[PDB]
């Protein structure tokens, strides 16, 4: 961008846009992990890989 | 007529529209323009309703028991278009005169706090009930698709349609913002009843007693509660209480079908459904 | 634009006020008052101190006890799983006994609990409903708060106990529950024939509207006069300045008859009372003297009659 | 959160507020998974008979050649596509009973031939008919069966309650989560609405109310309706302001308790461990396992007319 | 002992029947007490009958209330008898319900939007006994609170934006601790007038005090005190209604109408 | 017209350009709304929008009176 | 670790550090052993043994 | 990464900055913890690994 861009911050203080951006990125990145755990095609817990080695008794089919 | 203290206020001016044409006083009442325009709404209004209780939805189940009145809106075959008179249209007149009406009120009531050099917190309140009707009856309906969906004009019937609209989501007691409407509802009547007692106690005092002073007040909700809000913030609180109950209950009825179309308690299924559990 | 007077634009601290000197026989108050900035744009920033004397210890232990056995049973429900527990919070309950039992004690997983929280529940709201009234007393005031409260305690009765015991069996109760609940008003309703038709019913709901329209109008009313001093009632009551009779005229011009700044607040007093008394009335009538509403109103000739243009055949009547 | 507005189906007088809305994108994605299959063509009629060429033909026994194995390769797909014809038929020949998928299916035949001709005044109103995919869709085991649901765990000296826990079973409420086996197995009453005005004799309790409104939406959970598509709110009871569909409702109820009691249970001892749940019971029917979320099973389509192996006559 | 009196009575009748007297009797009982103040009524019916017909309506009025006020001030009825008075105007036209114009100069007229009654002459007393309203010059133990403006020396402008002095000093209640006026020393006549706060809105931005109700000329006809230290609760009426005729006779727009 | 940098003596410029400025976004939400709603112009469904076809005698909504 | 760290005590408040830690580790402890009631593999008092 | 970062210190406050992280990493490790007893492959106490001395 241009070199004279240094001035942005005569007019916003430091503090004010380290703290939210500190405190944005975070929430962006826990809701963009947890909608990526809600999909099935991009849970990579539930993927059922590598293997299971779990043993997965009557069921209930309604749920 | 005039109270005792009343003859310095009848001061000239102070319209919004008319100027000295309509500005004169009526018994009690002042009537201004707006005073005349709502007069004659709600008049032909009444007159209608009148006339749709004479014919009745048929020759035979006609009746003049004021329970059982009802004029009903049109079908939904005729989606935003203008029914027959006899078919749904007298619906619609009626509605367009009520909200004539009310507008008028709202505006008188701006013209005689304009004369007494107050405030506009009262029309201002008023506008809230307003809006909240024309949710009912304009909103709704145009985001549906049909004037069909407003509800009857009659002392029974309309609880009919409240009772079937609400049961149309198979459990009306789960929708979020009908939660948050009822509790302000409740609140407001709680908070209500405790100024009234306060301020007649304060008045009242025992038998051989002298009036009570403002400390008084504070220091008895203070050995309570631990906390005393004071004299004009309780009249602020009540004010808040009774518009967002009403805000809330428009927010609750307006997202019902053209938002959600399915059973209230299913929508909370996004909380069932995080990773967390 | 004009100042609304909705928020408090300077604020000014003096110190603490410790109250008007109780008389004496009386327990010091407790705690030292503080204050907070945020909490004083919209009321008096000052929080504390509290009195608290034998009737208050008493209310606080049995209520603490009533809930705690209410919490126990709702973490029982789902086998100690506290995960689970906060998962499904809206959604569990205590529940009253089986209508199996009556009114006989059943044992505790079967509703013995219910009734234990009950009543330690009940007996925590009679002793802070006395608390109330010895407040009133100490300070030489009257005790409308206390009639006030007693009505809502009649109301509370009659939903949990007198009901009950008219019916004869303990599972006619409610649950202790959010969504538990509500199911039970729901079907309340349902099994009485839609109490939209409950007279009783009907006027509760009447004065419920009326408290949130006289609450509004006297809001509205006392903050459009705040700049003549409006907001000092008492004042106004013992001395009637230019608040209250521009406030008197407005509504009279407005509507053709108007009240007092002391004759409003009893038209705030009896239209929230009024809300609950009908409303325990309305219950008591229910499943003793009416069995379906409906049909009630159809016999009176209140139920309106629509035409016929959907019907169904009766398979129990062929 | 959804976008207006919505296609809407008026079912009472004007102003009393019994309509149905249904979302048109959702629609079309529940179309998406309701599609029928394209009938097999037509055979050649006459030749020899189904009597004078084979052995153990019981259910099937008045029919043609050509027709009978027509029958078959139907419900080969109907049924067990992936695996083929060895599912049922031990390998080698087939005349022989010896593996219980084919016993099973032999009931199966007779109740599909029950349903279409003794229960008319519920699945042949506009003459859509039952076939084999009407359930399975494609599917050795139903999508949409239910067993007795013994609920969360509980500890060892607490008795359980059977309801204040979300489920799905009655669309996400705190009402008892299991009204499939007083109902729709066993045999008990479902009103508890008086029919007076005046107390008398009516000692239904209030915690019965709750059952009902369990069972009913369900109901409504499996046609994918609400309440104002049978009932008129004001008025539970009367059937003279209720919709035709009530009756059919109210047959459809006995329905399936005549196939769960008659045909399903008496198969517990030949099937295999896998289909049974934890109190031993086999998987039953109920009223998802057939319309799957739709006012009618496919939407109507008609695809039974076309075999005529399935009517009893 | 049923719930069927006869064949069409039940109870549930009986009972709202019950409650509709009652309810009857609470709304005479009601409107009773709403007639203490402004009854009989002021109208023709009086006067023309020579003052002998007196208009109170249904129900009529109730014997006299008495109220005892604190450390020795008096004792007030809540019905009582108040003279009547002389309005300052004059109508506009001779038929029943017509308005009156507010003769000689409106702002210094005490008709209209400009009037109030005559309260009683002496300062409301705290529990103590001593005066409620004073300057923060005597009530020293008080303080602006933390991160605030401190509206002492800004400058205060009229309705258009004119500055017409500073503030000098702030009144404020030692009951309940809040602002309740301004002292603005004018530059116009070298006094000193009080200001409702009702009356002003804080620019905390440029540090201002904004006047919407009367111009910066109209300072230099407030009300004055009759002592430096405490006010009565007549004077406050007055001040505060003197401001209240700006809202109407301010400009000659301000009487109306938009067309 | 012809002299119509005379509407500028009258209001104030601020104002308007802030009262034009929230009108005309509004004015795009709502036809952009309006579009969205209508069944013919409707850009989310994708330019290979197929609607299911109905094979036999079935119909995605219940009739009604 | 830095052997300075004992400069952390004139930065926050002692009393509070001791209140908080003490109530988060009892309700630790208490949400610990009540998730291990809810098993059936760690529930020793349900579990059986000895019979 | 730049040998002048320590001027961090300069403008946030670090007694607000190290309740604001010891909080954060706490409700952290819970959450994720819950998260891993929320699935069938990794609830490490009911895997059944290793044996199962118990009924059920
Ligand atoms: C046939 C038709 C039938 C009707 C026929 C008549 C029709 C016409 C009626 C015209 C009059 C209408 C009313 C207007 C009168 C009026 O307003 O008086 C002004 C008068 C003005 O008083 P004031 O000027 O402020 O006096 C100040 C003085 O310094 C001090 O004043 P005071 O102390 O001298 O005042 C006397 C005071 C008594 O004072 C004392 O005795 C001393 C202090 C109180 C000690 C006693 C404590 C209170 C008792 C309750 C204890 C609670 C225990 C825990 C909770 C248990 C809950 C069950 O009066 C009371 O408080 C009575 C006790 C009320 C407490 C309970 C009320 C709520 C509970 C309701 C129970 C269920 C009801 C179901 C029906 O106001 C009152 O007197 C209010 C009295 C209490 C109000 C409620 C009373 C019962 C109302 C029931 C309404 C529903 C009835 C439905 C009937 C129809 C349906 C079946
Ligand atoms: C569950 C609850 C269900 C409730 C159901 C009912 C709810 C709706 C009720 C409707 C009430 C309408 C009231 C109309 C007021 C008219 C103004 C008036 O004069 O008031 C009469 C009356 C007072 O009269 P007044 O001040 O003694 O009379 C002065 C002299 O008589 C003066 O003597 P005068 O010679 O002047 O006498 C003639 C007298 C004529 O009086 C009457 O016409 C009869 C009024 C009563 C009937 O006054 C007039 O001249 C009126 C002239 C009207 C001209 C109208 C045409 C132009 C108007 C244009 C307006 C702008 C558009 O005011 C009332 O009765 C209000 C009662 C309110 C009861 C509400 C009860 C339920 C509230 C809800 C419960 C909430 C919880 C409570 C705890
Ligand atoms: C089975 C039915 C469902 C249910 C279905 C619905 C439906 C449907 C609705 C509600 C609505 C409401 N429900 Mg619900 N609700 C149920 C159960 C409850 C229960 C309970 C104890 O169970 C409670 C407390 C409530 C409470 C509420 C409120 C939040 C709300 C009504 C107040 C309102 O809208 O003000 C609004 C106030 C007005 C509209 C007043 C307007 C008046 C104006 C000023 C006109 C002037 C009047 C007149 C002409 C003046 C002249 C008269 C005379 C001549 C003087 N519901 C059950 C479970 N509920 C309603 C709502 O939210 O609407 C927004 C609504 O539509
Ligand atoms: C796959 C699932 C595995 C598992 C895999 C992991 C993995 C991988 C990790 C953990 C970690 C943790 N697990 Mg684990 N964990 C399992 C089962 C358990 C069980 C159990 C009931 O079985 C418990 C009680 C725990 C508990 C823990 C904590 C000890 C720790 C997270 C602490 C925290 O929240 O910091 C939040 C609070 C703070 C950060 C406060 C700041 C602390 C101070 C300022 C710095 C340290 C000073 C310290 C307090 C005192 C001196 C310590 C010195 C460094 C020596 N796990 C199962 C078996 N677990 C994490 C860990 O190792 O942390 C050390 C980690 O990386
Ligand atoms: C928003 C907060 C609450 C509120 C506030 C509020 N209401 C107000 C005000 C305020 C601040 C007024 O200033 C104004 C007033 O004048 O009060 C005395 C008013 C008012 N609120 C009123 C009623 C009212 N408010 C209600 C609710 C509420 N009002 C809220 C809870 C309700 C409810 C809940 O039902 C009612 C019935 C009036 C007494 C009054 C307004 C009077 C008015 O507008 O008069 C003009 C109209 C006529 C005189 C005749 C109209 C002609 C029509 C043809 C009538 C029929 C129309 C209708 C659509 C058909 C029939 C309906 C059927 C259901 C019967
Ligand atoms: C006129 C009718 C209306 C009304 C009136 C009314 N209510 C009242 C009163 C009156 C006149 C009182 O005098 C009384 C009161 O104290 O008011 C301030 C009260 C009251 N109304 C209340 C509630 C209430 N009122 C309601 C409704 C209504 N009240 C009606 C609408 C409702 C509804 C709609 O559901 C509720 C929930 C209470 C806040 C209070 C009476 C409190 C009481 O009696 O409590 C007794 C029991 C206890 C104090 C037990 C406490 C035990 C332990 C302290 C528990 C420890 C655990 C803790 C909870 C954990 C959480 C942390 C805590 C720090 C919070
Ligand atoms: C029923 C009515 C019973 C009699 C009512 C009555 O008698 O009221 C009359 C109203 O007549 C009048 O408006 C007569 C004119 C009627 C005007 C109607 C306006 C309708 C539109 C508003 C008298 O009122 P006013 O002349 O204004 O006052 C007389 C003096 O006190 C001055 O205030
Ligand atoms: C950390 O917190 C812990 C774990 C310590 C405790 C937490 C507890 C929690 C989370 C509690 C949550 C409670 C909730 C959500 C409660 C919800 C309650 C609601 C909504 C209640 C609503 C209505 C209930 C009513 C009206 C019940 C009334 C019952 C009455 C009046 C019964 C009276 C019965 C009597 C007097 C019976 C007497 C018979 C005898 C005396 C024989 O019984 C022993
Ligand atoms: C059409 C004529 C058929 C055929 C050929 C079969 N069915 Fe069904 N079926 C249904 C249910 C609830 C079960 C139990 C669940 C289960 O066992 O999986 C079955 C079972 C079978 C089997 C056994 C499959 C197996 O597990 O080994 C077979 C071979 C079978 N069916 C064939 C439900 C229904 C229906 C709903 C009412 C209908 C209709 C049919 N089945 C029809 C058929
Ligand atoms: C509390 C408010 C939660 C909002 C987010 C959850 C619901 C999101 C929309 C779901 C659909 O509609
Ligand atoms: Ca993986
Ligand atoms: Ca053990
Ligand atoms: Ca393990
Ligand atoms: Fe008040
Ligand atoms: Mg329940």
């Amino acid at each position: 961008m241009s070199p004279d861009l240094w001035k942005i911050w005569l007019l916003i203080d430091p503090r004010r846009v380290l703290i939210a951006v500190f405190a944005f990125l975070t929430i962006l990145g826990l809701a963009i992990h947890m909608i990526l755990l809600s999909t099935t095609e991009f849970n990579w817990l539930e993927d059922g890989i590598p293997a299971a080695k779990v043993q997965q008794t009557p069921v209930v089919p309604q749920r | 007529a005039m109270l005792s203290f009343e003859r310095k206020y009848r001061v000239r001016g102070g319209t919004l529209i008319g100027g000295d044409l309509f500005d004169f006083w009526v018994g009690p009442f002042y009537v201004g323009f707006f005073g005349v325009t709502g007069f004659f709404f709600a008049l032909l209004g009444v007159l209608l309703i009148v006339w749709g209780a004479t014919i009745g939805p048929n020759a035979e189940l006609q009746t003049y028991n004021i329970w059982q009145i009802s004029i009903a809106p049109p079908d939904l075959s005729y989606g935003l278009g203008m029914a027959p008179l006899t078919e749904g249209g007298l619906w619609q007149i009626i509605t367009i005169c009520a909200i004539g009406a009310f507008v008028s009120w709202a505006l008188r009531e701006v013209e005689i706090c304009r004369k007494l050099g107050i405030g506009f917190h009262i029309p201002f309140a008023f506008a809230f009930a307003i809006g909240a009707y024309l949710v009912l009856v304009v909103v709704r309906p145009i985001l549906m698709g049909a004037w069909g969906h407003g509800f009857p004009y009659g002392i029974l019937s309309h609880l009919d349609w409240v009772s079937n609209v609400g049961y149309q989501f198979l459990h009306f007691h789960y929708n979020p913002a009908h939660m948050l409407a009822i509790t302000f509802f409740f609140t407001n009547c709680l908070a209500l009843s405790m100024h009234g007692s306060l301020i007649l106690s304060v008045t009242n005092p025992q038998k051989g007693e002298e009036v009570k002073t403002s400390e008084h007040e504070n220091t008895f909700f203070r050995d309570i509660v631990g906390y005393s809000i004071g004299a004009l913030a309780i009249h602020r609180l009540g004010l808040f209480l009774a518009l967002s109950a009403v805000f809330w209950s428009a927010v609750c009825i307006v997202i019902s079908g053209p938002f959600w179309t399915r059973g209230w308690p299913e929508w909370w299924n996004w909380w069932l459904e995080l990773p967390l559990w | 634009p004009e100042y609304q007077n909705i928020f408090t634009a300077v604020q000014v601290r003096a110190p603490a006020y410790p109250g008007v000197p109780l008389p004496k026989g009386h327990l010091p108050r407790i705690g030292r008052p503080i204050f907070s900035y945020w909490l004083g744009k919209i009321g008096d920033a000052q929080i504390g101190p509290i009195y608290l004397g034998f009737t208050g210890t008493l209310s606080i232990i049995f209520g603490f006890i009533a809930i705690f056995i209410i919490g126990f049973n709702m973490l029982a429900s789902v086998d100690w799983n506290i995960i689970q527990f906060v998962k499904h919070f809206f959604w569990l309950g205590l529940e009253p006994p089986a209508p199996q039992y009556g009114l006989s004690i059943p044992p505790l997983s079967e509703g013995g609990w219910w009734l234990m929280a009950g009543f330690f529940l009940t007996m925590s709201i009679i002793l802070w409903w006395v608390r109330t009234y010895k407040r009133a007393e100490a300070l030489g005031m009257s005790q409308h708060l206390s009639w006030a409260f007693a009505a809502a305690i009649f109301f509370y009765l009659s939903l949990g106990f007198i009901r009950p015991v008219m019916m004869g069996s303990w599972a006619e109760a409610v649950p202790f529950g959010i969504f538990p609940h509500l199911d039970w008003t729901a079907a309340f309703s349902i099994r009485y024939g839609n109490l939209y038709y409950n007279p009783f019913h009907m006027l509760s709901i009447a004065f419920l509207y009326g408290s949130a329209l006289l609450f509004a109008m006297h809001g509205a009313t006392i903050l459009a006069v705040s700049r003549f001093g409006g907001d000092r009632e008492i004042d106004q009551i013992t001395d009637r300045g230019t608040a209250a009779e521009r406030a008197a005229i407005f509504w009279r011009w407005t509507m053709g008859f108007n009240a007092s700044m002391e004759s409003i607040h009893r038209w705030a007093w009896w239209c929230a009372v009024l809300t609950v008394i009908t409303a325990g009335i309305g219950i008591l009538l229910t499943g003793t003297v009416v069995e379906n509403w409906y049909l009630w109103a159809i016999k009176h000739g209140v139920a309106p009659a629509y035409p016929e243009v959907v019907t169904a055949v009766d398979p129990y009547a062929t | 959160c959804e976008r207006p507005p919505p296609e809407v189906v008026q079912k009472g007088y004007r102003g009393v507020a019994m309509e149905q809305n249904y979302n048109p994108r959702l629609l079309e994605a529940s179309l998406k998974q309701n599609l029928p299959v394209e009938s097999l063509p037509a055979a050649a009629p006459g030749g020899p008979k189904v009597s004078d060429v084979y052995q153990n033909v019981q259910v099937l026994k008045d029919l043609s050649v050509a027709e009978f194995t027509r029958t078959m390769v139907a419900v080969t797909t109907w049924v067990s596509p992936k695996e083929g014809c060895n599912y049922c038929h031990v390998p080698g020949n087939w005349a022989s009973d010896d593996i219980y998928t084919k016993v099973v299916s032999r009931r199966m035949f007779e109740m599909v031939r029950a349903a279409n001709s003794d229960w008319k005044q519920h699945v042949a109103v506009n003459g859509t008919g039952v076939t084999c995919y009407t359930c399975h869709r494609g599917n050795p085991v139903p999508k949409y069966v239910w067993v007795t649901d013994p609920g969360p765990n509980q500890p060892s000296g607490v008795k359980p309650t059977g309801q204040n826990y979300a489920s799905s079973t009655v669309a996400y409420a705190a009402l008892p989560f299991d009204p499939y086996t007083p109902f729709l197995d066993q045999t008990n009453e479902i009103r508890v609405i008086g029919q007076t005005a005046l107390p008398a004799g009516n000692t239904t309790s209030l915690k019965q109310a709750e059952w009902t409104y369990g069972l009913m939406m369900q109901i409504s959970d499996s046609l994918g309706v609400n309440c104002t598509f049978c009932h008129n709110s004001r008025a539970f009871y009367d059937w003279k302001q209720s919709t035709p569909q009530r009756t059919t409702a109210w047959y459809a109820i006995r329905h399936v308790r005549d196939i769960n009691q008659n045909y399903i249970w008496p198969l517990n001892d030949v099937l295999p461990a896998s289909r049974k749940g934890p109190y031993g019971d086999p998987f039953k029917v109920g009223c998802m396992t057939c319309h799957q979320g739709a006012y009618r099973p496919l939407y109507g389509a008609q695809m039974a007319k076309d075999y005529p192996a399935l009517y009893a006559s | 002992m049923s719930a069927a009196i006869t064949e069409y009575m039940d109870v549930a009748q009986l009972t709202i029947w019950a409650f509709w007297f009652f309810f009857a009797g609470l709304i005479i009982y009601l409107r009773r007490e709403d007639k203490r103040e402004g009854y009989p009524l002021d109208s023709d019916r009086t006067e023309r009958s020579g003052g002998r017909v007196k208009v109170v309506g249904f129900p009529d009025l109730a014997d006299p209330k008495t109220f005892v006020l604190p450390h020795n001030a008096g004792t007030v009825m809540a019905p009582r008898v108040e003279a009547p008075t002389s309005i300052n105007a004059t109508p506009v036209a001779p038929f029943p319900g017509a308005p009156f114009e507010p003769n000689g100069d409106p702002m210094l007229s005490g008709f209209g939007p400009a009037a109030s009654p005559d309260r009683a002459k002496h300062c409301d007393l705290t529990f103590e006994g001593l005066p409620k309203i004073v300057p923060m010059r005597v009530a020293t133990d008080f303080s602006i609170a933390d991160k605030d403006p401190d509206p002492r020396g800004m400058t205060v402008v009229g309705l258009d934006g004119e500055v017409a002095g500073t503030i000098s000093d702030i009144w404020v209640d030692r009951s309940e601790p809040q602002i309740r006026y301004l002292e603005v020393d004018v530059s116009a006549t070298k006094k000193k007038v009080l200001l409702p706060i009702g009356f002003s809105r804080f620019d905390k931005k440029a540090g201002k005090v904004k006047v919407a109700a009367i111009k910066a000329a109209h300072f230099a006809n407030v009300p004055a005190l009759s002592k430096p230290d405490q006010i009565t609760l007549y004077e406050e009426d007055k001040v505060c209604a003197y401001y209240a005729g700006g809202k109407l006779y301010a400009t000659a727009e301000r009487a109306g109408p938009l067309l | 017209p012809q002299q119509l940098y005379k509407i500028w003596l009258a209001f104030d410029p601020r104002m308007a350009l802030i009262g034009l400025g929230a009108f005309l976004f509004a004015l795009a939400l709502f036809i952009h709304y309006m579009l969205l709603s209508s069944p013919g112009f409707d850009w989310l469904l994708g330019p290979d929008h197929a609607p299911v076809a109905l094979s036999a005698g079935m119909s995605a909504l219940p009739a009604g009176r």
